[PDB]
């Protein structure tokens, strides 16, 4: 899905929550990758988002670094609680005796 | 590009203004003319100009078919009736040219007679387009119809006396509706009858080769001197542009064009209402050099106060007595008191902290922020600094204004200390 | 060629006369006899093309050169990339490896 | 049409050469490159386009 | 039924409809008024009458309709929209309330004041 | 399917014969290949190939 | 025939030969002047309202620039639609109520058009 | 409600009946007033829109009218009479919400950030979508279903709309119209239109050899018959005219005069004829046939999806047409009631005041707004789905739905032509924002910075054009149309005349428009292929602001922007000082635009204001959208139109059938300037969570995501669902009620 | 401009798939309604319904 | 496969031309078994497949050639004795395209369903000169019929099959030998296989109805199977031959 914009947004949000700023994601503009990389290298984090991560289950570090970051997640109205529907015998239609 | 050559003088003539008509043949090229064609009749009406020409064409020429001419002549007219005949002889001799009106207002079109160094303009009374009409075919069809009617009547050898008594029933005086009456008026038959009601005027034609043509050709000139300054045609370019293009008839809705068409007392008022921080130097340029400085000063002293050499709009001007706070809903009196306290703090010291004024005025944070954002900018590590620097030259040039402003600020500070208990 | 009469501006046709064919009008007796040859060419378009195609030089108007095909693993190639799929998010490949006339065609 | 085809060929040649250069300069253990090699999702074309 | 509706009965019901519509009344008032009209038209002495009688009957029916649901409306404002005089209107009103004997609530003074003061 | 909110149906037969026919003919282990060309469809997928 | 230009037109009309020629020109509906005692409302100042005498000067500048000064403004004069059919100028002189003398003034070959120079007027004010 | 309704009233100012003359009904003046509620007995009262939402009733204002009439031949006048109720759109001129402070909004239980723009009927919020339709009074040349290149003219006036078609089925041009039984040759129509010489017709068509070769078959077919005069052509046309089945005879012969009247007004309605003079119509149809001949060669077929030929009809014009139809119906009903009552009722006098059916217009408007079906029998306009229920899923959803545009096709056939994305949508419509499904390509959204023009007067435009050397069309023959240097100037499809040196004319017109004496919304365009100068001033056109660039430097400098920021000037001052001007699609087709300063070259006329203005409202929420795939942006807009979150400040007092709220909403960390412009940060529709991009446990195979139990326990993702349950206790016809 | 062209291509693909879904559904329904009467008999001969 | 169908383009089968309907529309046209289909393709194999001269010769033999396409100018010449139409043939283009057409063949092409043009009307004077004299038919026709003649004469067939619209010469890049085939956009397979110089034993086509009526129900079934399999393979998806066998 070539969603590099998601990675850029993640990096910008991480830099922002590090320096207490709101980086802009304006179309054909906004904050560049160099500025957030400099912010990361200043605050002491990695300049690429990938950090040293230890596995929670085994307790041993992972072989590859993991990409953490604050992203804007939004929940939709499509919930399983309103979509779950089971059908017993139940009623039928008057014209044709079908559910 | 200098107008070096050909300074042609443009003269005007009114000798043939109402007697000049522009005729053109869209079907006849400019190469062939109607000079050799013997003109027969020219029926034209003064009102509702529609000229009709009758041209004579020869028959003995090899380009004319005598058989077809005899046939069409026998078709259009009767055998030997000749009481109302479109052609005197048994040949198609006359050709009808009908005119159509180009435009109504022909005053903007004029004929330009060009001579050696002078150009004479003559207005046109009307312009018509001439086209070869086909009217003999309609008369031939009408005669064919009447011949068919005669044949239907004489289908028998001898017709007995018919009882063709016209039934006595006159058309009733039915009240016609307005819509039907307007349709009758706008009908083509009504307009054609109205145009036909005007009697035709027969005029004698005279060709270009005639001496009368050369005699009347000199009438397009005007007797006058070479260089004469016209009394009229002296309007300025602005007046010309106005007459050729006649007119049809947040608080900063008014634009600069609508701003300049207002008294200065309201112009400076809305300027201080929209900006709230205005130097006198740039205000002189915005108002214009045509306005004296004393009037601008006496006006701005009523709607603004002086702080560190800069003019700040009064609190009651931005917040009317009937309005309220859009952020908190408090009455405008407390807002005016807080704004006056902020201005007094600015007069005392250039730097003001939002916490001190918020604690003194007991106002909300958003109100204090909206107050400080008008005349101050956020300067880190020290709070707020005035948006504009100190204006010393205006104070030196107008000491009495500063003295009166300080005299007013004394009472303002007294009232503020009485209210807030400073 | 379309000719018009000076008398009424109507269309002129050709008609056999008592001594010579002539241009005549269907409305007025105006006629014009023919003296010498009067021609009117059209010069239609000639099929100057030869319709030759299929040459290997003109066929190899492609980008992919010196790649690794999954069939014979040889440099020569002829790739086609398609993006007209919404159900299948990835793109679509069509490789044509042909130097010894193998005719490889797959997805 | 010949001009259009030649321009398309040149642009696609630029694209393929840039993609080859990117694949050559990319180091191993790269997650997009590994996914393109294993064929789970994506391809070399997507990597070159990105 | 609804097919044995004379042209005069149709005119009367349409008059009821336009009278309750010009007053900007809800459709419930229209339903109640047409029901009262159809109920009062069942008498032989009522159906055999003049146009003035049918019109004043429509007026009295819409008057009773507005009197039912606490809607104050003076008889003058109704007679203003009728092509008749108020004396015969009152006589027919008394006759029909003596013949039918329907519920006639009393005109409330507070609601009448509320309706009358706003007209200024 | 792609697990992006798509709804799915589930039918329960009410006859032993229907249940047996479903288990035998429509068994998951017995329909590992499509009848179009014999290529297997139930196999490894993303996050399993990598 | 190639398309001519007004400057070369006047040049061949006067410098090349001294023969006269009848021309037809379109003028703006409103002229830069006031109708003198013509009972007016900023209406169109037609040519009939004006009197005889000199009313303007035709200027021919370098590089083919041709203008017409009619007081304080200068209009631009260009060539109109090149007519190819027969356009003749005649005068229908109704000397009598039932008798009139039609005089063939001549033939019209070219058509000129005069338009106000809005650019100069806007640059002025 | 302020201009068009007065014109509608003036069009029907006087209404009278044929029977009992000297009787008339004359409308003097009308007013719309302020919104009120009829809850009180015969008493009005100010009502807030929130109260109308709660009470499930409409939010309308009663119409007052003062008129004069005659009862017994006595002039009786009026001052204020109800005739109906107009639904009042929120935040309008008469709405109580306009010119209010946020505190006053809180006192009325209304959110200040609410965009408004929707009507309230029976408690539900309806939004009238922006209709999109092909521009009228314009020749359209297109390929026929059989492959022939034909033309069509949809001549639409304020009363009639007629589609005249052209046929080249047999090498000759026929004209097809609904009022004609069979298509007739164009040469016969020319002969019937006044011009009878074939040479003049050919000159009007053109002087090119191929043009004459193509038009030859038509002249031959015309010469086949003996039609040589206008009377014979009119007779033939009348013989080919359908039987209208009208009660009554014809004007003179019922065979020729009917054809003359059809040629006068019925055929080419938009082309005006002063007094039965078809010369302008002759030149118009000659230019049309010339365009058809030119298209018969090179396949330069015009495309319908070109938005330069599109028009956007808002709710204003729809409501105007509906009010006009309702007023005409009311006047007809009044005339019929008068003709039925006044002749033979009694000696007493009848008056129309007793029949002021106010429920007619009110019920018509309410039904048309609620059901969404628009039925105009005076124009045969049967539309559906014009009004839709406003989606209250989130603030972004409503803000996006307030700027929606529907297509005219309405899913009649999967043509896939208009469903595609055309370059004409640049800077006017959001490319990425579109509904996912069968409505893709037929429902669109407006850009962030856009504006729709209004109807002009066309008086000063015609005056300036006539003063700028435009010769009269009747003053010259059609042969000058064949010249390559002569260009045609029009006005909203109406042929205005001819001109030479079109560059000078265009430059002078643009300079005069920038001067301020001509409305900036008037557009001018040039087509060198057709050699036509179009002057468009009708409403419904799309225009975009642009910074004027002259001599490789923009007209706007840093000092102008500083004065704007300080408040010395506004956007209107930039419009007046010839610094920023509006450009139409047809106008920008001939102009050169630069995206940035470094892209500015010598041949540049305007500079783009901001590139990110290309996206609409929903697409603005996408952080760094130029780094993602376009289907991803489309799906993101579709999901953001359904994302849950806060709706407004009055969401607690609001009672809707379904509402979704977020427990702990948070403003985005990576926010676009569009977010700050729409104040979305004040009403967020999501949260900010620490996300890990990695595979874990095999439960995130395809688009799936694994949540943290402790995070969900501490309030992350918690949501609230509010449903409405309503019940009614109504009193029936009988004197009984529900208990 | 590149973003506009990419959106053009995306919308083209979307409308193409949208038409393809309905067309394929219709043709599939027709083909299955046509070819439903065939069955594999025990004598290794495919016979029709009659 | 209709679900996974792309409805792509640019698949010109290696000739960069000859747009052919492929995919779901092609499958629909095949299963409908209509007599007339869109863009009918006919493949013809030649004997001298290595020589381009014979290829262009048989192309001109099978391809319909109009008179206006070979005639350099047609002029209505009006002479004092009589007026007629003179057609000048471009012998250079005739010998360039290798069309076996002379003045006699052109004359024989005329007088074929053209308003009863008698053989005495058409005359030949030079090697590439044709004269057509108009004669009135007395049925709403006069001596002014030169317009209809000039309009309908360049659209007459003089060489080839009328059903044939466009024929192109495709080549194969086989390493062993480069052979030439003919791709004809016509709907007359019988005329194609019957023409001289074409190996009719290896001539295929796409129209199922024509192939049927020409070579039997078995050849029709084989052509249907081959066409369906080709159309399916060309778009990347594979179907077992037994399915299309059962369908056919
Ligand atoms: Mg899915
Ligand atoms: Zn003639
Ligand atoms: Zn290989």
């Amino acid at each position: 899905r070539m969603t590099v914009g998601k990675l850029i947004e993640l990096l910008a949000g991480k830099a922002g929550v590090l320096d207490g700023r709101f980086h802009y994601g304006t179309a054909f503009g906004g904050s560049k990758v160099k500025d957030v990389c400099e912010d990361l290298v200043r605050h002491g984090y990695n300049y690429l988002g990938k950090d040293y991560v230890t596995s929670g289950i085994t307790g041993e570090p992972l072989e590859a670094y993991i990409y953490f970051g604050p992203v804007y997640y939004q929940k939709l109205k499509h919930m399983v609680l309103d979509k779950m529907h089971a059908r017993a015998r139940g009623p039928r239609a008057v014209l044709t005796r079908q559910p | 590009d200098d107008p070096v050559v050909q300074e042609i003088d443009v003269y005007l003539a009114k000798s043939l203004a109402e007697k000049l008509y522009l005729f053109q043949y869209p079907v006849r090229p400019a190469s062939m003319t109607y000079d050799d064609i013997p003109h027969l009749s020219a029926k034209i009406k003064p009102k509702q100009q529609k000229v009709e020409l009758e041209m004579a064409i020869d028959t003995l020429n090899p380009n004319y078919c005598r058989s077809k001419g005899e046939q069409i002549a026998l078709n259009v007219d009767g055998a030997c009736a000749d009481e109302t005949s479109t052609y005197s002889s048994k040949l198609m001799d006359k050709q009808t040219f009908c005119s159509s009106q180009t435009t109504s207002n022909t005053s903007r079109y004029a004929a330009a007679l060009y001579r050696q160094g002078e150009l004479h303009l003559t207005p046109l009374h009307g312009i018509l387009q001439l086209r070869p009409s086909f009217s003999y075919l309609d008369k031939a069809d009408a005669k064919h119809r009447e011949r068919e009617a005669a044949n239907e009547a004489g289908d028998s050898s001898q017709d007995e006396a018919e009882d063709d008594v016209k039934q006595i029933t006159v058309r009733f005086s039915r009240p016609e509706s307005e819509q039907a009456r307007q349709r009758r008026v706008q009908s083509y038959e009504f307009l054609q009858k109205k145009h036909a009601e005007e009697p035709w005027v027969h005029l004698h034609y005279y060709g270009l080769r005639d001496s009368r043509s050369e005699h009347e050709r000199q009438y397009l000139l005007c007797p006058g001197s070479s260089g004469v300054e016209n009394t009229e045609l002296v309007k300025s370019p602005s007046e010309y542009l106005m007459m050729l293009m006649p007119p049809s008839q947040p608080s900063n809705v008014l634009s600069m064009a609508q701003l300049r068409t207002l008294p200065l007392a309201d112009q400076i008022k809305i300027l201080m209402k929209n900006v709230k921080v205005m130097p006198f130097a740039n205000l002189m340029s915005l108002l214009g050099p045509s306005i004296d400085s004393v009037a601008v000063l006496r006006g701005i002293q009523k709607v603004a106060m002086l702080v560190q050499g800069n003019w700040v709009v009064k609190s009651d001007i931005l917040y009317p007595k009937d309005s309220s706070s859009p952020h908190s809903g408090v009455p405008a009196e407390v807002l005016c008191r807080g704004r006056d306290f902020v201005m007094w703090k600015f007069t005392q010291s250039r730097w003001v902290v939002r916490k001190e004024v918020a604690t003194v005025t007991k106002l909300c944070a958003e109100d204090v922020k909206d107050f400080l954002e008008h005349m101050a900018v956020v300067r880190i590590n020290k709070g707020w600094e005035f948006i504009l620097p100190y204006d010393g030259e205006f104070i030196k040039k107008h000491p009495d204004v500063v003295q009166r402003q300080h005299m007013l600020w004394t009472g303002i500070q007294a009232k503020l200390e009485k209210v807030y208990n400073l | 060629m379309l000719l018009f009469c000076p008398g009424c501006g109507n269309g002129l046709i050709v008609e056999e006369g008592q001594r010579c064919h002539r241009f005549a009008c269907n409305t007025c007796p105006y006629v014009h006899n023919i003296t010498r040859k009067v021609t009117n060419r059209k010069y239609p378009k000639l099929k100057e093309v030869d319709d030759v195609l299929g040459g290997a030089a003109a066929w190899e108007n492609v980008d992919s050169t010196a790649e690794s095909c999954p069939k014979c693993e040889h440099p020569r190639a002829y790739f086609m990339q398609l993006q007209t799929r919404s159900a299948d998010e990835p793109m679509t490949t069509f490789y044509k490896c042909c130097n010894a006339q193998c005719g490889h065609r797959w997805r | 049409e010949t001009l259009e085809a030649l321009i398309l060929k040149e642009l696609s040649v630029i694209r393929d050469h840039a993609g080859s250069a990117c694949l050559r300069e990319l180091d191993k253990s790269n997650s997009p490159l590994t996914m393109a090699l294993c064929g789970s999702k994506g391809s070399f074309i997507n990597i070159s386009q990105m | 039924e609804n097919e044995q509706v004379s042209r005069s009965q149709q005119r009367g019901l349409r008059r009821v409809r336009d009278l309750c519509r010009v007053l900007q009344l809800p459709p419930t008032f229209e339903d109640t008024a047409v029901a009262y009209y159809q109920q009062a038209y069942r008498h032989s002495g009522i159906r055999a009458a003049r146009l003035q009688k049918k019109e004043v009957l429509v007026g009295c029916c819409v008057l009773i309709t507005c009197r039912q649901h606490n809607w104050p409306l003076t008889m003058g404002a109704i007679c203003t929209l009728l092509y008749a005089d108020l004396d015969v209107f009152s006589s027919t009103y008394m006759q029909i309330v003596k013949l039918l004997g329907l519920d006639v609530p009393s005109l409330c003074l507070a609601e009448l004041v509320k309706t009358y003061c706003s007209s200024f | 399917a792609d697990f992006d909110g798509d709804e799915m149906n589930l039918h329960l037969p009410q006859t032993e014969e229907a249940k047996a026919e479903a288990l035998v003919l429509m068994g998951t282990k017995a329909n590992l290949v499509t009848p179009r060309n014999g290529e297997p469809l139930i196999a490894a997928i993303q996050d399993f190939l990598t | 025939l190639p398309k001519d230009v007004s400057v070369a037109e006047l040049l061949r009309e006067l410098s090349l030969t001294k023969e006269e020629e009848l021309l037809f020109l379109q003028l703006p509906d409103t002229l830069p002047g006031q109708p003198p005692t013509q009972d007016i409302a900023e209406n169109a100042c037609t040519l009939a309202d004006l009197t005889e005498g000199q009313v303007g000067k035709l200027l021919i500048r370098k590089s083919g620039r041709v203008q017409l000064l009619l007081g304080k403004v200068t209009l631009d004069v260009t060539m109109g639609t090149a007519c190819s059919f027969l356009q003749e100028l005649v005068s229908v002189g109704l000397g009598d109520s039932r008798t009139g003398e039609m005089t063939v003034l001549g033939h019209v070959k070219h058509k000129l058009v005069c338009s106000p120079d809005f650019e100069s007027l806007l640059d002025h004010k | 409600i302020n201009v068009e309704i007065k014109k509608i009233m003036k069009a029907n100012e006087k209404v009278t009946s044929d029977a009992d003359p000297m009787w008339y009904l004359k409308y003097l003046n009308i007013y719309v007033g302020l919104p009120d509620v009829e809850e009180s007995f015969n008493v009005t009262r100010p009502v807030s829109p929130h109260e109308c939402r709660l009470r499930d009733m409409t939010y309308s204002a009663p119409i007052t009218v003062d008129i004069e009439y005659t009862r017994g031949s006595q002039r009786i006048i009026r001052n204020a009479l109800p005739i109906g109720r107009m639904p009042i759109m929120l935040r309008s001129s008469n709405c109580v919400l306009t010119g209010k402070t946020p505190a006053e909004f809180a006192k009325l239980n209304e959110c200040p950030l609410d965009p408004g723009g929707y009507f309230i009927v029976k408690g539900v919020e309806k939004v009238i979508l922006i209709q999109e339709q092909l521009s009228k009074n314009r020749i359209i040349v297109e390929a026929d279903r059989k492959g022939a290149v034909g033309a069509s003219v949809t001549s639409s006036t304020h009363e009639k709309k007629s589609r005249t078609n052209m046929a080249v089925k047999q090498g000759r041009f026929y004209l097809r119209h609904n009022t004609l039984s069979e298509d007739i040759p164009i040469v016969i129509i020319f002969k019937a239109m006044g011009v009878e010489s074939d040479q003049e017709i050919v000159q009007m068509i053109g002087t090119e050899e191929h043009v004459m070769a193509a038009f030859g078959p038509s002249l031959e077919e015309c010469q086949k018959a003996q039609i040589f005069t206008q009377m014979q052509a009119l007779k033939y046309i009348g013989n080919k005219v359908r039987r209208q089945r009208m009660w009554g005879g014809g004007p003179k012969k019922t065979k020729i005069e009917e054809a003359r009247e059809l040629l006068a007004s019925t055929i080419l309605t938009h082309v005006p004829v002063k007094e039965f003079n078809f010369r302008a119509k002759c030149i118009y149809t000659a230019v049309m046939v010339r365009r058809v001949i030119l298209a018969q060669g090179d396949n330069k077929v015009d495309d319908r999806d070109y938005y330069g030929n599109k028009r956007l009809e808002l709710a204003g014009q729809l409501l105007s047409l509906l009010f006009e139809d309702l007023f005409k119906k009311f006047n007809s009903e009044m005339k019929k009631i008068a003709d039925q009552v006044i002749p033979k009722q009694r000696a007493a006098q009848f008056d129309v005041v007793k029949h002021m059916r106010q429920d007619q217009i009110t019920n018509g408007m309410v039904n048309a707004i609620s059901t969404g079906n628009w039925s105009l029998k005076r124009f045969k306009m049967d539309r559906q789905g014009v009004t839709q229920v406003l989606s209250r899923l989130s603030y972004i959803s409503a803000l996006g739905m307030m700027t929606r545009i529907s297509s005219q096709f309405e899913k009649t056939r999967k043509v896939s032509g208009p469903r595609s994305l055309q370059p004409s949508q640049w800077g006017m419509l959001c490319p990425s924002d579109t509904p996912e499904g069968e409505a893709c390509g037929l429902v669109k959204n407006l850009a962030l910075m856009t504006h729709i023009t209004t109807d002009m007067e066309d008086g000063p435009i015609v005056k300036l054009a006539s003063n700028l050397g435009v010769e009269d069309v009747n003053l010259l023959c059609g042969e000058e149309l064949s010249y390559p240097n002569v260009f045609l100037v029009f006005l909203n499809g109406n042929i205005l005349g001819v001109i030479r040196d079109h560059k000078k004319l265009v430059n002078t017109f643009r300079l005069m428009r920038r001067a301020g004496y001509i409305n900036e919304f008037v557009s001018i365009s040039t087509n060198l292929t057709d050699r036509c100068v179009y002057i468009s001033s009708d409403g419904g056109r799309l225009c975009r602001p642009y910074i004027i660039v002259k001599k490789q430097k923009p007209a706007v400098t840093n000092k102008h922007m500083e004065e704007l920021a300080q408040g010395y000037r506004n956007f209107e001052d930039f419009l007046h000082e010839s610094l920023v001007e509006y450009l139409d699609v047809n106008e920008e087709n001939d102009c050169n635009i630069a995206l940035y300063e470094h892209t500015i070259n010598k041949d540049t006329t305007h500079l783009e204001i901001e590139p990110f203005t290309l996206l609409g409202v929903c697409a603005g929420l996408i952080p760094y959208p130029h780094h993602n795939q376009s289907p991803r942006n489309t799906y993101q807009c579709a999901m953001g139109k359904q994302a849950m979150g806060t709706i407004g400040y009055n969401q607690r007092n609001r009672i809707d059938t379904l509402m979704y709220l977020l427990a702990y909403p948070q403003k985005p960390m990576v926010k676009t300037k569009t977010i700050e412009l729409i104040e979305f940060e004040k009403l967020p529709a999501g949260q900010n969570a620490t996300v890990a991009v990695m595979s874990y446990s095999g439960y995130d195979i395809e688009d799936a995501l694994v949540l943290n139990k402790a995070s969900l326990d501490r309030g992350f993702g918690r949501c609230l669902v509010y449903k409405n349950a309503k019940c009614t206790l109504k009193r029936y016809t009988n004197q009984t009620f529900d208990k | 401009t590149e973003f506009f062209f990419h959106t053009m291509a995306g919308r083209e693909g979307l409308v193409d798939t949208a038409v393809k879904t309905a067309e394929t559904g219709y043709m599939q329904r027709r083909l299955v309604k046509s070819l439903e009467d065939l069955c594999s008999q025990y004598d290794l001969t495919v016979r029709s319904s009659t | 496969p209709g679900t996974q169908m792309t409805l792509k383009t640019f698949h010109f089968a290696g000739v960069a031309s000859m747009n052919i309907t492929l995919g779901v529309p092609r499958i629909k046209e095949i299963i409908n078994a209509s007599k007339a289909i869109s863009t009918p393709i006919i493949t013809a194999q030649l004997d001298k497949d290595d020589d381009a001269d014979y290829a262009r010769l048989v192309k001109g033999r099978i391809e319909k050639t109009l008179l206006g396409e070979i005639s350099e100018y047609i002029e209505e010449v009006f002479l004092p004795d009589d007026c007629f139409i003179l057609v000048k043939l471009s012998l250079e283009r005739i010998r360039l395209l290798r069309l076996e057409v002379n003045a006699e063949t052109v004359r024989y092409s005329i007088c074929t369903s053209k308003l009863r043009v008698k053989p005495g009307d058409v005359a030949v004077h030079g090697e590439a000169v044709v004269c057509v004299t108009p004669r009135e038919n007395s049925k709403s026709s006069m001596y002014y019929v030169l317009q209809f003649l000039k309009e309908d004469l360049p659209k007459v067939v003089v060489q080839g099959i009328p059903e044939v619209s466009r024929a192109v010469i495709h080549i194969d890049e086989q390493s062993g030998k480069e052979k030439y085939k003919l791709l004809v956009e016509g709907d007359n397979l019988r005329a194609v296989m019957a023409t001289h110089g074409v190996k009719g034993t290896r001539t295929t086509s796409n129209n199922t109805y024509e192939v049927e009526k020409t070579l039997g129900i078995e050849a029709a079934r084989t052509t249907i199977i081959n066409e369906i399999q080709y159309t399916m393979v060309n778009h990347g998806m594979s179907i077992d031959r037994r399915h299309v066998m059962l369908l056919s």
